[PDB]
């Protein structure tokens, strides 16, 4: 049904708060976040050039959770 | 030992991972 | 030796441009980005907290790279 009738944006349409990162796809070329939506039409692809400047905080802080370094390759 | 304590840790390759967005999607009652 | 006798802060002292990360670890409990200088002392120490207002775009890209994907389920 989504909110209001007035046809709405994707990713940060209006402004409403995000409630948590899902992932990120690379789709046609340009990894995109699925921005987890409380109210909204929760989860929506969005590219990372229009996310970056949205909340890089967000973007940044995602990764840092989902991180893993590799073996040390001093022996 | 100051504030630059820092002197040795990992120096590897980092890595993400990621399993896109919806790869996953466990259901039982289906 | 270090340029210039005056004493210079850490990660992004006076604002040379980002050469490129190449180590990332994290310390209490945030990461430590391996900044990388051209000039300036090759290699420091930054938190994550303090980085990502330095230069998301620097940081956002670095893991673009970096990223080996787990595994699509599709049994």
């Amino acid at each position: 049904h989504m909110k209001e009738e007035s046809e709405k944006p994707r990713g940060f349409a209006r402004g409403l708060e995000p409630e948590r990162i899902i992932g990120a796809t690379d789709s046609s070329g340009e990894l995109m976040f699925l921005m987890k939506w409380k109210n909204s039409d929760e989860a929506d692809l969005v590219p990372a050039k229009e996310a970056n400047v949205k909340c890089p905080q967000v973007v940044i802080s995602f990764y840092e959770e989902r991180l893993t370094w590799h073996s040390y390759p001093s022996d | 030992g100051s504030k630059a304590g820092d002197l040795l840790f990992i120096e590897k390759v980092p890595v993400v991972v990621l399993e896109d967005i919806l790869a996953t999607k466990p259901s039982i009652a289906s």
